[PDB]
């Protein structure tokens, strides 16, 4: 077979390219909910790109961020356009990166073969947390600032070394242009971690391959991943883009907060300091527990129950389409974390404080009651034999 | 012409050449690579097992010296015959059969791959 | 008894049956619609194309000189 | 755009030939160094030309087993004058057929295309034969594939049987195998090839044959390209000596049996006779192919049991064999030589065998002879095959009279010195429930 | 001091080995004066004569064709009838079989003993064969025997009585009869035309067999054996007035129906509709796949062109000896990758239509890179063509279609199905101009009407896992190259 | 061939006059 040449893709040179992209091994009944991992990537390069022309209008200067930042949207041709899309793109990022992680919550993509695709992918989430937060700080906005301030503020909780660690970090002792700078270097140098960390991610998922809606074995009806997953892919494309479409050129600044128009002031504060709305439920998680120490702990308790997910055992059927139970348990976590975001935009006031101190409690009970209901239903097929 | 009767720059690029391949302990044909054109492997498939043979080990010794930073004996390289051809004749074959397919329209046998 | 993979081997029918759950098959006789289709792709590409060369002059032109530079050339 | 249904305008039609076409007689010239040319005259607008040598599997040396197989797919590749890429090439340009054909006493090279490829058919088909060149990695590539061969060589059992049957009966000349072995396929290498081929394909021992070639054209042709082979006198034939022998494979049940005859092809009279009556056993595997025979009236109509019961025979320069093989079920093996026996017994004692049945099978055998001399490639063959065996091509209506000479006194006659002759059986298959060969044997006289 | 030559074994087995090259570095021209590898056209009108093929009409639309050799010793005779499976109806669809199967077992003079014996007395033998667009019944004697051989024609054809007794007898050695190239047509054929009467294998299913009677089969042969649709083809040692006054004297009483296979091909025509049938066993140890387009009508006359396309699509065998330097570029392609266990393009033409592709058996593991040399060979057809090997192409059919009429009982096929298609027998002569007035020019508007673009049909059995699916076919019918 | 690069530039040029859009 080898003796003369073939059809191209078999070729050296995009042998690995057709293997991964076009004669890959796709199960036939995958939903419209698996084009949300090319969705994403989608949207990873598309913040890549419009960052990289963004940085070249842009000074990381405490004097100089937001006057930057007002030339690119009225004196660059187009500079308001590539704004826009790069923070309504970052917003769609997280939402497509939210709805890849409930769908892969649902369908149990996570529990024998893929726990180091899920693992790969809280990585992923902190890496998009980061770059997004130090994006957001780089406008030099009030809002900006203060939540800068704020959530590195948080960084003193360590018992020991939280004081050196946020003095380290901040660049000295308060948010300046140091930080600025610091958080501009970053910013930048984040996203490439990112592709890194979603390549690994794709070829981790390819080892052994996607799950199904059935959540079956899925090897005996298959279809090539190029000529039938392209084009489902290309329609989730063109939905989200006009989406995006639609969130850029008729309500741009409805996402973002009108507080960032105005000039970082240090000396005075806005009365309500909120992060931006895809942190709105970790800011719950911290503002739940009445503590700073006691918040930095919840938030490393969740990422820890996330990266502990996949290595809980006897979850023989995967698929939520076959577990009422885990069904009604998977509803109820998605409700309290839509409510946990709604409060974690709301004041310290005693009916929000007591709502977002249950809410935290239902979201680790959603990671105890599944380890709980998966042992006890590992005895059912006994149980309900006929 | 190149010729070491004729031309006394031929005769003297022909000595230092049996030199350098005697120091080394290899003959000239050991030289071609057959990831090269491939003719040259098709011309080492068609060649006998030993002399294929002799030839893998003189490469490895040649391989091994290289590594070594070291020479021949002065006995074996006093006994190196570099220009006793064995592939040339087979090479020449393996071209002319390429060229009488390729003039009548006919696929090649064999292809190198894109890397 | 014999099995319904081997009954269908071993008896080639004319009458073929298909899903029709979803797609309607055209009637036995009439010739296939592949202009249609065609040109509905066609059309996609238009736009695909408007796209992707809106795209690309936009982030040219970002590059380009700005409104700034261009008025203090006076 | 013409449609096929109506005439072509333009195309000029050549004339018809005569409704009676006078029968070309076959013209033989022999060269100086003994090479034979032989050329026929055909209505048919196209022609075989074929290249027949006396070598065959009996001209096999201990170190040379397998050669003619070897040679039969070793048959037309790369010469000292053209690659086997050109060769393969003037074939496809021409538009002809080329193939070959091995045997235990010749060896044939058939090539045939359309009438006016004459001068390319003989030069391509003398080239390709006379001077060969055995390149080592072909001969290598030719092995392998005879290797894949005998490893998927089971799915036919006739051929192994007659094979094993030879191997049997004969312990000379014949007795070597015309299907290269294991041993012999990993021994034999281009340079015995070449010497077998220079030692055996001497000038004496080559005849053209054609179909529908005009005697002075071929002699032009070949001419130049075949007087140049030295004259050496030809070889004397290696002799066989026929011994009754048992062979046994136990891998349904599947045997046969056979006899020995003292003259071959060159006992005209009797060879014919001989063909009558394996004509007249018949065969059948359960209108006009056989379904009245003896085998077929008296085995197949009245046992079930029997899968496939049919009369072989095979005769060469002065030698024959003749025999029924037969297929049946593995727990009837005993009942079913008891029953092949019966009949070839029936069949030898006088009186059993019917003036109507015989004249059925003398018409059928006639009837046979005629429907195979209709095609070209048959005539060719015909033609070399003749003059190999005898140096003159016997006139068809010379067999006629043969067939037509047969009568019940000289079948029974000839059935008798085939039982008299010691028994060759070869079974393969269920083996452990057939009888002894001791028991066989004494089935049947001496 | 360097060793000589001959001292090291490997020393020796090089200069052995260019010595034997250096054998054949120097041919003579002597041995290479004729042989050409270059094809060339060649003008046969001095060879391409052949006895004159008189063609007579019945009053009654019987037709007599004879090709008169009075040389040879043996003589066929045969009727060839244009009504097969496929002017049948759903009802009866195994009916053409099952009467060919009881032809020779029945008649009102002599019965199935009776009829053998005739048959194997005068040394010749009769066959039969029904086509989805043809049936025939022919038989190959002595040239003494003709008119016995003509006589038991009609007597068959006519006088036929199917006794009950053997009715059931040849349902249960049909349901007994109950290669894999059959059925992989078979399902191609089906799955190709399907709701259409090609579709209907010739068989026919178990359900109707078993319904069949005497009664059917009189009907049968009643309503499609009907003279206008009936020649009687002979070849050989016969005179042509003698054959027609024996067609005279014995083909009478035939049934004469007003409605001719044309009106019936018209009525339900077939349409070729792109569709695939995969059974997929992986026990079976090769996997055997055809994809083919919709291709011509017998009288189309771009169905040459067709033909010449088969040609320069040619066959390759593992066991072939062309090897991997065959004409065809998909033969080299297969041979010199070994992909396939043995290729081979087919043409089969029909009254209204016909497929043309490729039938392929291969190891599971070549099924990808054989596929994608099949389509990538057909398209190259399509787009771009050598006029050498058009030429080369043309010169093999030539050569084919004269080498395959070898005989008196070729010849008679070749006149009943050319009467039966064609209406006539073409003639070599002009067969040749129409096969060479075919260039490359010519090759690529056919391919560009016939497959450029166009629906496939595939039908493949066996390890068919890394088979492309249909919409690999029809995206590789096309290059966007340009 | 020929004919199919004079083509295939011709939408080469059109596509370029496309982006750039000189004098549209
Ligand atoms: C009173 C009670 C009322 C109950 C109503 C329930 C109902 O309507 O459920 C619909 C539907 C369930 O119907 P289903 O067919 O049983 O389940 C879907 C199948 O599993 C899988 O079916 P599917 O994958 O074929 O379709 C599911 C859905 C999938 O739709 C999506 O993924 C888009 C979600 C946008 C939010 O796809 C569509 O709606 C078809 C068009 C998709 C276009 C491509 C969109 C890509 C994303 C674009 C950017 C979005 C930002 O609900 C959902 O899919 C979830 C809705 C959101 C929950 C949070
Ligand atoms: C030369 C090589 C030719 C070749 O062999 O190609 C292979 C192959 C050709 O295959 P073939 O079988 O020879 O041709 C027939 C096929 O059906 C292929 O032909 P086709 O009919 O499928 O062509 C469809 C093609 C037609 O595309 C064009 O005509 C464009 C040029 O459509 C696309 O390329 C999809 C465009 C999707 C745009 C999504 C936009 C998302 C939102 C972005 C932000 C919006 C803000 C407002 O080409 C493809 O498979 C095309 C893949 C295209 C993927 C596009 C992904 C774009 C993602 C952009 C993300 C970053 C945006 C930053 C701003
Ligand atoms: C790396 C950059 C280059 C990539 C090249 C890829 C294609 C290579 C190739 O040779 O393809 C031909 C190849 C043609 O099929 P083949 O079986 O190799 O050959 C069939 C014929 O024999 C030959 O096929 P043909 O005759 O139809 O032509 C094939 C090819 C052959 O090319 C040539 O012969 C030379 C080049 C063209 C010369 C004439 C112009 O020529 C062209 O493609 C002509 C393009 C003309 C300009 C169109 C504008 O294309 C394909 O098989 C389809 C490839 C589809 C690729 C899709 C990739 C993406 C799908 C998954 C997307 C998932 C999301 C991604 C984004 C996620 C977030 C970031
Ligand atoms: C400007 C650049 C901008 C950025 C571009 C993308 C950067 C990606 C960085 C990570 C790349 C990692 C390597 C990807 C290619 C690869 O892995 O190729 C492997 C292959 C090895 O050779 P092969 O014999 O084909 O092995 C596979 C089949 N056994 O390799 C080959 O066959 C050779 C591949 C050469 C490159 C093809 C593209
Ligand atoms: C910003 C954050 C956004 C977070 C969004 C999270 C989305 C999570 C999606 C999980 C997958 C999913 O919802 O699938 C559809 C689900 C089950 O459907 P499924 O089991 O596939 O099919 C039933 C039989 N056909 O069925 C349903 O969802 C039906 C109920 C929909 C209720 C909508 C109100
Ligand atoms: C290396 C590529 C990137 C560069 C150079 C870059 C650069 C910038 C710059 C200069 C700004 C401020 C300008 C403005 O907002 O109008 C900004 C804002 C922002 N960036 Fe990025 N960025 C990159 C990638 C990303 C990625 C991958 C994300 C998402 C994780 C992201 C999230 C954000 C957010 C949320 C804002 C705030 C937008 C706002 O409301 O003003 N950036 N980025
Ligand atoms: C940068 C953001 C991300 C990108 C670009 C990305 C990309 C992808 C891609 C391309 C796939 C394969 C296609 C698919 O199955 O949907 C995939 C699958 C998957 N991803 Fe992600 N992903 C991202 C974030 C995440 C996160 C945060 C998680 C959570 C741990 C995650 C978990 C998974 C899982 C479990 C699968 C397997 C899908 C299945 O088999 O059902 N991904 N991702």
């Amino acid at each position: 077979i080898r003796n003369q040449r073939f059809s191209l893709l078999k070729e050296p040179i995009s042998s690995t390219l057709n293997q991964h992209l076009i004669d890959y091994p796709t199960p036939s009944n995958l939903s419209y909910w698996w084009g949300f991992g090319s969705l994403a990537g989608i949207c990873l390069v598309i913040q890549i790109v419009t960052g990289v022309f963004l940085a070249m209008h842009y000074t990381p200067h405490v004097d100089l961020a937001f006057n930057s930042v007002e030339h690119v949207m009225r004196d660059v041709e187009g500079g308001w356009l590539l704004r826009y899309m790069h923070a309504n793109g970052a917003s769609m990022f997280f939402i497509v990166v939210y709805l890849h992680i409930f769908r892969g919550l649902y369908y149990a993509s996570y529990s024998s073969p893929r726990e180091f695709v899920w693992c790969l992918g809280v990585v992923i989430f902190l890496l998009m947390i980061v770059t997004a937060f130090t994006g957001y700080v780089l406008p030099w906005g009030q809002m900006s600032f203060w939540g800068a301030t704020v959530i590195t503020s948080l960084a003193s909780a360590i018992p020991v070394v939280g004081d050196t660690i946020v003095t380290w970090l901040w660049g000295g002792f308060s948010v300046d242009n140091a930080t600025l700078n610091r958080f501009f270097s970053l910013h930048y140098l984040l996203p490439f971690l990112l592709v890194g960390a979603s390549l690994l991610h794709l070829a981790a998922l390819h080892q052994y391959g996607s799950n199904n809606p059935l959540g079956v074995h899925s090897e005996m009806d298959q279809i090539s991943f190029y000529p039938y997953f392209y084009v489902k892919d290309l329609v989730g494309w063109v939905a989200f883009a006009i989406f995006f479409s639609i969130w850029i050129f008729y309500a741009p600044n409805v996402l973002g907060h009108p507080d960032n128009y105005i000039p970082a002031n240090p000396m005075s504060t806005p009365p309500h300091i909120v992060p931006e709305w895809y942190f709105l439920p970790i800011y719950a998680i911290l503002r739940s527990i009445p503590d700073k120490s006691g918040g930095v702990a919840a938030i490393a308790l969740v990422f820890i129950c996330l990266l502990a997910l996949p290595f809980f055992k006897s979850m023989y059927v995967r698929s939520s389409s076959f577990r009422p139970i885990y069904q009604g348990i998977f509803w109820l976590l998605l409700a309290d974390c839509l409510l946990l975001g709604w409060i974690g935009c709301q004041p310290v006031e005693a009916p929000f404080v007591t709502i977002g101190q249950i809410s935290s409690f239902v979201f680790f009970l959603f990671f105890a009651i599944t380890p709980i209901l998966g042992r006890v239903g590992r005895g059912i097929p006994n149980s309900y034999t006929t | 012409f190149l010729d070491p009767k004729k031309n006394w720059l031929a005769a003297q690029h022909m000595k230092s050449l049996v030199k350098r391949l005697s120091k080394y302990g290899l003959r000239y044909d050991d030289l071609y690579d057959p990831y090269y054109d491939l003719d040259v492997k098709e011309a080492l498939n068609r060649l006998p097992k030993e002399v294929v043979d002799a030839r893998h080990a003189r490469l490895k010794r040649a391989i091994d010296l290289s590594m070594k930073h070291e020479y021949l004996p002065e006995d074996l390289q006093a006994m190196q015959t570099p220009f006793r051809g064995y592939l040339q004749d087979m090479l020449a074959l393996v071209k002319r059969e390429r060229a009488e397919r390729e003039a009548l329209g006919g696929l090649p046998l064999y292809q190198r791959s894109i890397p | 008894e014999i099995p319904a993979t081997v009954a269908a081997v071993k008896n080639p029918s004319s009458k073929i049956i298909y899903d029709e759950h979803n797609h309607e098959r055209f009637p036995p006789g009439d010739p296939s619609k592949r202009a249609f289709a065609y040109f509905v792709l066609t059309g996609g590409r238009f736009v695909y194309a408007s796209l992707i060369r809106l795209l690309v002059l936009k982030f040219v032109l970002s590059m380009s000189a700005s409104k700034d530079v261009l008025a203090l050339a006076s | 755009a013409t449609p096929l249904d109506f005439p072509l305008p333009g195309v000029i039609l050549s004339p018809p030939l005569p409704d009676y076409v006078a029968p070309g007689k076959t013209i033989i010239t022999t060269l100086p160094n003994g090479v034979k040319v032989a050329s026929e005259t055909s209505a048919t607008p196209t022609a075989s030309i074929g290249l027949y040598v006396d070598c065959g599997s009996i001209y096999e040396s201990p170190i040379s087993f397998g050669a003619t197989h070897l040679l039969e797919r070793m048959a037309f590749k790369t010469t000292r004058n053209r690659s086997h890429f050109r060769v393969v090439r003037e074939v496809e340009a021409i538009g002809g057929n080329v193939q070959a054909s091995a045997s235990r006493e010749q060896m044939g090279y058939t090539f045939d295309a359309l009438k006016t490829y004459v001068p390319e058919m003989v030069e391509l088909l003398v080239d390709c034969v006379r001077n060969p060149a055995f390149l080592d990695w072909e001969v290598n590539e030719q092995l392998l594939k005879v290797k894949a061969e005998i490893g998927e060589a089971s799915k036919n059992p006739q051929d192994l049987l007659l094979e094993a049957i030879h191997s049997a009966g004969f312990s000379g000349a014949l007795a070597n195998p015309l299907l290269a072995s294991e041993s012999a396929i990993n021994r034999l290498n281009g340079a015995i090839l070449e010497e077998f081929v220079a030692e055996n394909y001497t000038a004496p021992r080559i005849v053209l044959a054609a179909s529908g070639v005009e005697h002075e054209e071929l002699l032009s042709v070949a001419e130049p390209l075949l007087s140049d082979l030295p004259s050496v006198p030809r070889p004397e034939e290696p002799k066989s000596v026929y011994t009754g022998g048992d062979y046994r494979c136990q891998s349904r049940t599947h045997f046969a049996l056979a006899f020995e005859l003292p003259g071959g092809w060159h006992k005209l009279k009797d060879a014919m006779v001989l063909t009558v009556l394996q004509m007249l056993l018949g065969g059948g595997g359960s209108p006009g192919k056989g379904m009245y025979s003896r085998l077929y009236l008296n085995v197949l109509n009245q046992y079930p049991q029997f899968h496939s019961i049919s009369a072989f025979n095979n005769i060469y320069n002065d030698t024959g064999i003749f025999g029924i093989q037969v297929t049946t079920s593995s727990d009837f093996i005993s009942k079913a030589i008891d029953i092949t026996a019966n009949e070839i017994l029936a069949v030898a004692t006088h009186g059993k065998v019917e003036q109507l049945q015989l004249d059925r099978a003398k018409q059928a055998t006639k009837s046979a002879i005629l429907m195979n001399l209709e095609s070209r490639m048959v005539v060719s063959e015909d033609i070399g095959r003749q003059i190999l065996t005898y140096g003159e091509r016997k006139p068809v209506e010379e067999f006629l009279k043969a067939v037509d000479e047969v009568t019940l006194k000289d079948i029974s006659s000839i059935s008798q010195k085939l039982i008299s002759s010691p028994l060759t059986m070869a079974s393969y298959g269920d083996v452990l429930y057939v009888p002894s060969y001791e028991s066989v044997s004494s089935k049947f006289p001496t | 001091a360097p060793p000589p030559p001959t001292a090291m074994i490997y020393d020796r087995a090089a200069e052995a080995i260019k010595s034997k090259l250096r054998q054949l570095e120097n041919p003579d021209p002597r041995f290479l004066k004729h042989g050409n590898p270059r094809p060339a056209l060649s003008d046969h009108t001095r060879i391409l004569a052949a006895p004159e093929t008189r063609v007579t009409t019945l009053p009654n639309g019987l037709r007599v064709a004879t090709e008169s050799s009075l040389a040879a010793r043996t003589a066929t005779v045969g009727v060839w009838i244009d009504a097969g499976s496929r002017f049948e109806t759903e009802e009866t669809n195994g009916t053409a079989h099952f009467l060919e199967h009881m032809i020779f077992k029945g008649t009102e003079r002599r019965n199935a003993r009776e009829l053998e014996e005739e048959i194997e007395n005068m040394g010749g033998h009769l066959n039969a064969y029904t086509s989805r667009e043809q049936t025939t019944y022919y038989a190959k004697v002595t040239d003494s025997d003709v008119p016995q051989a003509l006589d038991i024609l009609a007597d068959i054809l006519q006088n036929s009585r199917f006794e009950e007794n053997r009715i059931s007898r040849e349902r249960d050695v049909i349901l007994r009869e109950m290669q894999t190239e059959e059925v992989i047509f078979d399902h191609l054929h089906a799955t190709a035309f399907q709701y259409t009467p090609l579709g209907r294998t010739i068989l026919g299913p178990a359900q109707n067999i078993k319904t069949i009677t005497k009664a059917h089969l009189q009907s049968y042969i009643q309503t499609h054996y009907t003279a206008p649709r009936m020649v009687i083809a002979a070849s050989g040692a016969v005179k042509h007035e003698d054959i027609v006054e024996q067609v005279k004297k014995l083909f009478t009483k035939l049934s004469t129906d007003a409605t001719t296979t044309a009106q019936l091909v018209a009525k339900e025509p077939a349409i070729f509709t792109g569709s695939e049938v995969r059974m997929l066993d992986d026990d079976i140890p090769l996997a055997q796949f055809a994809v083919a387009f919709e291709g011509a009508s017998w009288k189309d006359p771009d169905s040459i062109a067709l033909m010449v396309m088969q040609a320069m699509l040619g066959s390759w065998n593992k066991t072939a000896g062309g090897g991997k330097h065959m004409g065809s570029e998909l033969a080299q392609r297969v041979g010199i990758n070994e992909v396939a266990e043995s290729i081979m393009a087919f043409n089969t033409n029909y009254k209204d239509t016909g497929l043309f592709g490729v039938y392929a058996v291969a190891k599971p593991d070549c099924l990808d890179d054989l596929s994608y040399a099949i389509m990538q060979e057909t398209t190259k057809l399509v787009y771009r063509v050598s006029e050498d090997d058009v030429t080369r192409a043309c010169n093999q059919l030539k050569s084919s279609l004269l080498l395959h009429i070898d005989g008196t009982s070729p010849v008679a096929e070749d006149i009943g199905r050319q009467l039966l298609t064609y209406g006539r027998r073409i003639p070599f002569a002009e067969l040749f101009a129409r096969i060479d007035a075919v260039d490359a020019s010519t090759i690529k508007r056919v391919a560009n009407r016939f497959i450029y673009d166009k629906d496939v049909a595939i039908a493949a059995m066996g390890p068919i896992q890394r088979l492309p699916d249909y919409n690999w076919f029809r995206r590789r019918t096309y290059w966007n190259r340009y | 061939d020929v004919k199919a690069a004079a083509m295939w530039g011709v939408a080469a040029a059109t596509g370029g006059l496309y982006l750039v859009q000189v004098s549209i």
